[PDB]
């Protein structure tokens, strides 16, 4: 619904509206326009912009292409100052208003397509478990002379030994020690939860968070299973 | 042995650098060894070559056997610390198996394979460079004569592996101390083959042990850093 989406940018009081795609790497991008550029044609005909920029996208002689409003997943952007509505966008080619081939949301709508169409099942469901990292200090390069990594977190076992402005206060998971022991060798509770409340506050339904087994902060939030591509947008 | 010592320790120092004679200064790496090859002799002849194993006389056997006996007395003067211990343990390489073989490098007891029977001899393995020359060294001597005064036989050489697979039988074959409380204490037990002559008197006995004891204090009561590690967060 194009309506719900005009009724938000007046119940929330929206000042812009933040465009997003993912690239062929699966890297989130996005573009911003001011609310008051969001009309009718918005939701129909999208709006314009350079294929040539993506890498791995248009080349030299067709640079321009389609962003495409999907109006299912407008949700309000908690982190920016001014308040502004995300809108996921799919990639079309002009005039055709088809779909890029390599527009990776496309793709994906292409195969639960694909699903129906072989009549084998009517919805795919997902319910991927990524698991990250928290560090406080992450640090590197390359160049002629050497190359580098180095990687900091106040969890980090190796930290046992180091001296800190107000005292080393160590409890500290210890190598593939993560695996829950309670605060404060757990350092990441606030931090889990936080991420859950706003994941939900955007539309994710959280099953749990817990501390993951390495040292150094790893972590997961568990969320609930949905249909394909409603997840990887998840 | 002392003068040795001697010269290495000062050789050092003149040289910017400081020596150690300590067993197992790094965890991780190799320690320090001082295996003793040993032989009789009477006229001029080499009473340990023979028909038997390897080249050597019955006599060699009794020797070894007598080794073998008191082994765990005899650590309390060839691995007279409880840094000592920190070497012999569990490892492939670890000479803990009290056991002969011309090949298999498990066995604390060595039979080095030469051809002049002149130079057949044995290699007692466990001994550590902290060990008293004079004590060391005449304990190894009582024990072998005590195996032979009482034709104490060896049994069959190991030449199958260490102590790790092994692990079938829970491998549980003859094996020096496993610290320096337990040396001492066999030493305390198993005195009489070094009283034999009056070489060792119990005064004696008794003194060195408690000398040592005082140092395996030390080391019982301290708290270790691994201690924190492992249970500061208990
Ligand atoms: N068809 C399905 N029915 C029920 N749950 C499903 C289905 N398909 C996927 N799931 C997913 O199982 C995942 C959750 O549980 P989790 O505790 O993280 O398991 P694990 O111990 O394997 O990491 C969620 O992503 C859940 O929604
Ligand atoms: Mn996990
Ligand atoms: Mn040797």
């Amino acid at each position: 619904s194009a309506e719900h989406v005009l009724t938000m940018l007046n119940e929330h009081e929206v000042k812009f509206v933040d465009l997003r795609f993912t690239d062929t790497k699966g890297k989130e991008q996005h573009v911003t326009i001011p609310a008051h550029q969001v009309n009718a044609e918005f939701f129909e005909e999208g709006k314009m912009f350079d294929g040539s920029s993506i890498g791995g996208w248009k080349g030299i002689n067709e640079s321009d292409m389609v962003l495409m409003p999907d109006a299912s997943t407008a949700v309000i952007d908690p982190f920016f100052a001014d308040s502004t509505l995300i809108i996921r966008c799919d990639i079309l080619e002009p005039g055709t208003l088809q779909g890029y081939d390599r527009d990776p949301r496309s793709i994906a709508k292409r195969a639960e397509d694909y699903l129906r169409a072989t009549g084998i099942a009517d919805t795919v469901l997902f319910g991927p478990e990524p698991e990250f990292f928290l560090f406080d200090d992450i640090r590197f390069g390359a160049s002629i002379s050497g190359s580098h990594v180095a990687i900091d977190d106040i969890e980090g076992a190796w930290n046992s030994s180091t001296k800190y402005e107000g005292g080393n206060k160590g409890h500290r998971p210890g190598v593939k020690g993560g695996y829950f022991p309670v605060p404060p060798v757990d350092s990441a509770q606030d931090i889990r939860s936080e991420m859950c409340l706003v994941m939900e506050q955007m539309g994710l339904v959280v099953e749990a968070h817990h501390h993951e087994v390495a040292t150094a902060g790893q972590n997961e939030v568990a969320t609930r299973f949905n249909t394909m591509t409603k997840k990887a947008d998840e | 042995i002392q003068i040795y010592k001697y010269v290495v320790h000062n050789v050092a120092h003149r040289f910017g650098k400081t020596a150690t004679f300590m067993p197992k200064p790094m965890f991780g790496d190799n320690g320090s060894g001082m295996h003793c090859h040993m032989s009789l002799a009477k006229n001029g002849t080499n009473l340990f070559s023979g028909d038997k194993y390897a080249g050597l006389s019955e006599q060699a056997l009794y020797y070894i056997g007598g080794v073998i006996k008191h082994a765990k007395a005899i650590n309390a003067l060839a691995n007279p610390t409880t840094n000592s211990y920190k070497r012999l343990v569990p490892g492939y390489e670890a000479p803990v198996m009290l056991a002969y073989s011309a090949r298999n490098r498990s066995a604390s007891i060595r039979i080095p394979v030469v051809a002049s029977p002149k130079a057949r001899r044995i290699e007692v393995r466990f001994p550590d460079p902290a060990a008293n020359p004079y004590l060391c060294f005449a304990a190894l001597l009582m024990a072998g004569l005590d195996g032979i005064k009482n034709k104490i036989h060896p049994g069959e050489p190991m030449d199958k592996n260490l102590y790790d697979l092994p692990p079938e039988e829970a491998k549980e074959i003859p094996q020096v101390a496993g610290s320096l409380e337990e040396a001492l204490n066999a030493l305390d037990l198993d005195r009489e083959f070094l009283k034999a002559g009056g070489v060792f008197t119990d005064e004696a006995i008794d003194a060195y042990i408690a000398l040592r004891r005082e140092e395996d204090d030390r080391v019982r009561m301290t708290p270790h850093p691994v201690e924190f590690e492992l249970y500061y967060s208990v």
